[PDB]
């Protein structure tokens, strides 16, 4: 039911659902990610800014082929550094995910045990199942690539 | 492997209520531990596999664009101008998609 | 790159919403696991005979007044074989509930060998009772596992007498795949093979204080396995607070409560006793 | 993009608990019943399949004259401002073609030249100029720095046109005018009704009872009652129509439906044995199909138009066993009348059956 507390919860994101998943493999394995996806996009960024001086460099003199080893130099090694940063983010991004799922079922599963009989005989077994199986499922094989691409 | 988790977790959670009486809590929750364990062993292969999927699209490209670049330099006399490189960058980035 | 934003946004906001449910699950508990420590951790010989009563049993394990006791007690001595009579206002869920402390007690409890049930971690507590099912319950796997783990001394000496001390299965002894079962299924069987688990599982550890409750069929072969268990389970002078559709709680009724409807009279007897006290009871069926 | 393409994980989602549980097929979601006439007076049905009968040029006449003086003056405004404009595009075009634009650019570099002996406007040079004798013409004002001379007759007959559409349009923007004044006291409606009809006992006998009053301090003149019943009803032989309207006769000491309303009133009609609510009880009263519409009809005295006001009640409004409070006390020398305690209801006592078993057996 809406009246405007679930309306709103519709309209904003849970923002604490997010931040909890987001902190649940640790907190070094996530300004790990952070930093390296900034740094992969501020190189991407900066390979394009050095092809821009190289090509406007030397707009000009078209007779003069001179100067014409540093730029090379300069592009092929941020090209290199663009593609390692490239390799390090994607196997980042995997390891949190795997980390946080990992984390969330064992700590579910080892809550649920600890249960009073009131909760299992008033609580209806089809929504349990559900909660596993989606729940599993989505934390599993679907919010890291999200949040990947997201970022 | 999940399905077959998922048939323990419905065993051990269908019949709770002997479960819980009888002192075996624990000793049905071990098997579904292990049947997880065995869930992440099989999917820590999924998750390598799609990394390298998504390092790879991101990475091809930008190789792409090296390799063309320094190609003209050495194949080439003349100095390359901005209204050609700019132009075929955003010819890659159209046909990367 | 403009649309993928809103679009990722939108699919993140509802899949942390799925991670929400988790969230939420993590967040309750109940039902406290834990250990008083008793005195000499209450050596396992003390909790394995007889029974003590329960001072002024009065559980609360709902919000309104429960039929099983309205400030009612009983009288469970040792050996007191019991028996429940009624529909509504005579139920299990009290006896089965503070066999071992399940359902809500509240005031006071069995001080048994002069401790009480509640102060005791509920491991060994729930490993030093016994309770019947009512209903047949199976489960996967080999049947060579399922009377108990490290029952190295009676399943080995009894390697198909164990099974078969309670009901003889001749072809269990010689089947297909050694202690093969079938996973949930073959009930009809199993309705006695439930009897001969719980009756392995308790002579083992040899605890033999037990709640039964709503035999299903009482069947002629399963009257011949109740005659079995008695020369077995209720051999034994510690017998179960036994309830039924049926009243044939009376053949050896000893110390039971007549509650027919409301509240429960500690007044059940030996046969004359149970007849005078709960004519109604009985003369209903 | 492509978000879920992969589609194997499905037919095997366990039932939620509502779904089991069957929680969820409680709805309770029935939507409310249809009324026939609204509470605000506005009948609201929904014809369908009527053959459109196109339309007519004169329906955007009728629009026109029909408009708040928040668009009339817009409208006025435009049709002027258009109307200048488009001749002033006409008088610089024949300007430019007869060849007085040139002549007097080329004696206006010698300006000491000074000839315009053979012009079809003289003084028009530039576009401004245009607009500025067009404005000249079609108002009426006519300065004479910007002649008409008698050399060429394509600006006679511009001259003829523009006179003739300004005074076109001259003519409907006074009549538009002219008629919103006419109609200066046709404001609105100002008939108030109550908003709960009670049931009631009055000298022995059931009754349905409403409370209708004025606003307005103009007079109504010959004020007429209706009441009516809509229900869907079948005769004997077996006709179901959906939406019977039943008149059902209004008390009165000599049989009319003549209404005297300067303070407000009570409305009641008793229940008779003829009356569509003869078999109607307290304990029927909370589902049931039951719309009672009331019309009052009149001509105020100010403006002499009819006006027709409408209502519409159903078994959620009407109050079974109150009645109506007294609104009218004396003052010092003076009656009185406070309105806000018109719609108010006070609770009375009121046999639950109904008159249909009222009076089966009397002495109740
Ligand atoms: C391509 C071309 C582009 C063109 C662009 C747009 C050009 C627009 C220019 C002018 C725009 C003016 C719009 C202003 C809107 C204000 C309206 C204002 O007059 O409301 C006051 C009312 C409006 O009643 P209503 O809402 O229409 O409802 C109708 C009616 N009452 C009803 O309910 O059913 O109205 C009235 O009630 C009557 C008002 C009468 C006007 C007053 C005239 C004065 C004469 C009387 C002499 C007084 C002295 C005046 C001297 C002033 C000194 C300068
Ligand atoms: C909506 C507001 C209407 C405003 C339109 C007039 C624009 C300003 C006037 C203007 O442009 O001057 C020019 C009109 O140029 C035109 O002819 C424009 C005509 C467009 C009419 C717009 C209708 C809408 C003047 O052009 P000219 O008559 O050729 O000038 C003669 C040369 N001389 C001045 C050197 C002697
Ligand atoms: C809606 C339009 C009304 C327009 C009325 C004005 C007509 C101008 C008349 C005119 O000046 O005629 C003149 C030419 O000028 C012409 O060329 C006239 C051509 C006839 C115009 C008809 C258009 C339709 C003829 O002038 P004239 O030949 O010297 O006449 C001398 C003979 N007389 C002295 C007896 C008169
Ligand atoms: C009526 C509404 C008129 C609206 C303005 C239209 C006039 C603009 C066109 C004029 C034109 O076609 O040329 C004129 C001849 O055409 C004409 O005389 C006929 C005009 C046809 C359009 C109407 C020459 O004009 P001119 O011969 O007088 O100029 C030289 C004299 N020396
Ligand atoms: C986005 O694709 C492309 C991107 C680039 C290029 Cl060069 C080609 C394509 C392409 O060929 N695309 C196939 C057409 C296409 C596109 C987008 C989407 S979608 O809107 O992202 N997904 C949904 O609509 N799903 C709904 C909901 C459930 C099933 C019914 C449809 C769905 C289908
Ligand atoms: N004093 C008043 N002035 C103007 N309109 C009134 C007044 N009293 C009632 N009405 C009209 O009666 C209609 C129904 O109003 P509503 O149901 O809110 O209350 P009511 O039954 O009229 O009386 P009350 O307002 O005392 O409860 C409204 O359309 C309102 O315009
Ligand atoms: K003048």
């Amino acid at each position: 039911d809406n009246m405007s507390t679930v309306m709103r919860l519709r309209t904003k994101m849970p923002w604490k659902t997010c931040w909890w998943y987001l902190t649940s493999g640790g907190f070094f394995l996530l300004f790990l990610m952070i930093f390296s996806k900034l740094l992969k996009h501020s190189v991407i960024v900066a390979i394009d800014y050095w092809l821009a001086t190289w090509t406007s460099e030397y707009s000009i003199n078209d007779p003069g082929k001179a100067d014409q080893t540093f730029y090379v130099a300069g592009f092929s090694i941020l090209c290199g550094a663009g593609i390692f940063l490239c390799l390090v983010t994607s196997l980042t991004v995997e390891w949190m995910g795997l980390t946080a799922a990992k984390n969330l079922h064992h700590n579910l599963l080892n809550k649920i045990i600890l249960g009073p009989i009131r909760f299992f005989d008033t609580t209806p077994l089809g929504l349990i199942l559900n909660r596993f199986s989606a729940d599993t499922n989505i934390i599993d094989q679907h919010i890291p690539p999200t949040l990947e691409s997201l970022t | 492997y999940s399905t077959e988790r998922l048939k323990k977790t419905n065993e051990i959670l269908k019949g709770i209520k002997l479960l819980k009486l009888y002192a075996w809590e624990h000793i049905f929750c071990k098997s579904v531990e292990e049947t997880r364990m065995k869930e992440l062993s099989s999917l820590k292969t999924f998750a390598l596999y799609t990394s390298l999927s998504i390092f790879m699209n991101a990475a091809i490209p930008i190789a792409a664009v090296l390799a063309t670049f320094v190609t003209h330099a050495y194949a080439s006399g003349n100095n390359l101008k901005p209204a050609e490189a700019f132009a075929s960058l955003s010819l890659f980035h159209i046909l990367v998609t | 790159y403009l649309n993928w934003v809103v679009r990722n946004l939108a699919d993140l906001e509802v899949q942390m919403g799925a991670v929400k449910k988790v969230n939420s699950f993590l967040t309750m508990e109940s039902e406290n696991y834990e250990g008083t420590m008793d005195p000499s951790q209450v050596p396992e010989h003390w909790p394995q005979e007889g029974e003590i009563k329960i001072h002024d049993l009065c559980v609360r394990y709902e919000n309104n007044l429960k039929p099983v006791l309205k400030h009612v007690k009983a009288y469970i001595k040792p050996g007191q074989k019991v028996g429940i009579c009624g529909r509504t206002g005579s139920g299990k869920s009290s006896l089965s509930l503070a066999f071992f402390r399940m359902v809500d007690i509240f005031d006071g409890k069995i001080v048994i060998d002069g401790i009480d049930i509640s102060k005791l971690p509920l491991h060994t507590l729930r490993s030093r009772l016994s309770i019947i099912l009512q209903d047949p319950i199976l489960f996967s796997g080999s049947i060579r596992f399922n009377l108990d783990p490290e029952c190295k001394c009676t399943d080995d000496r009894l390697w198909e007498a164990l099974e078969i001390a309670q009901l003889k299965n001749m072809v269990k002894s010689l089947p297909g795949g050694l202690d093969a079962t079938v996973t949930e299924g073959g009930e009809n069987f199993s309705v006695g093979q439930r009897q001969l688990f719980c009756l392995a599982r308790a002579f083992v550890r040899k605890s033999s204080i037990l709640i039964m409750d709503e035999a299903t069929a009482s069947i002629d072969m399963a009257t011949e396995n109740i005659l079995q268990k008695v020369v077995m389970t209720a051999f034994a002078d510690r017998t179960v607070v036994t309830i039924a559709h049926r009243v044939h709680t009376i053949l050896t009724a000893d110390l039971v409560i007549v509650m027919k409807r409301g509240n429960i009279l500690e007044y059940d007897t030996p046969e004359s006793l149970l007849a005078q006290e709960d004519g109604v009871f009985a003369s209903f069926v | 993009m492509l978000a879920r393409k992969s589609i194997i994980p499905e037919e095997y989602v366990l039932a939620r608990i509502a779904a089991e549980n069957l929680r969820k097929p409680r709805i309770r979601d029935r939507l409310p019943k249809a009324r026939f006439i609204a509470k605000s007076g506005a009948c609201n049905l929904a014809h369908k399949n009527i053959r459109e009968q196109g339309r007519f040029l004169q329906d955007i006449f009728t629009t026109l004259v029909d408009l708040k003086w928040r668009h009339t003056l817009v409208i006025f405004t435009m049709s002027f401002l258009c109307s200048w404009l488009l001749f002033a595009i006409m008088w610089w075009l024949v300007a430019f073609a007869h060849g007085d634009i040139y002549a007097y650019m080329e004696k206006g570099i010698t300006e000491k030249s000074g000839l315009e002996s053979a012009v079809c406007v003289t003084n028009v040079r530039s576009f401004t100029s245009a607009f500025l004798f067009s404005i000249e013409v079609q108002v009426t004002i006519g300065f004479g720095g910007r002649m008409m001379t008698e050399e060429c007759p394509l600006a006679i007959t511009v001259l003829i046109l523009q006179n003739i559409v300004g005074l076109i349009i001259n003519a409907v923007m006074l009549g538009c005018i002219f008629m919103k004044t006419a109609q200066a006291h046709r404001r609105a409606e100002t008939l108030i009704f109550s908003r709960h009809a009670v049931i009631a006992v009055r000298n022995g006998k059931l009754c349905f009872m409403f409370r209708v009053g004025d606003l307005r301090k103009s007079m109504i003149i010959s004020a007429s009652v209706r009441i009516q019943v809509v229900k869907k009803t079948t005769t004997p032989e077996g006709e179901v129509v959906p939406i019977h309207q039943q008149d059902i006769p209004v008390d009165n000491p000599i049989e009319s439906n003549n209404i005297f309303l300067v303070a407000p009133l009570i409305i009641c009609h008793v229940i008779d044995k003829r009356s569509p609510l003869y078999d109607i009880s307290a304990t029927d009263l909370v589902n049931q199909d039951l719309e009672v519409i009331v019309i009052l009809e009149g001509v105020v005295e100010t403006t002499g138009i009819t006006t027709q006001a409408r209502t519409s009640y159903i078994a959620e409004e009407i109050q079974w066993g109150h009645r109506f409070v007294s609104i009218v006390t004396e003052e010092e020398g003076v009656y009185s009348v406070d309105y806000s305690k018109f719609g108010n209801t006070v609770r009375v006592a009121a046999p639950r059956c109904s008159a249909r078993e009222l009076d089966e057996k009397p002495s109740i």
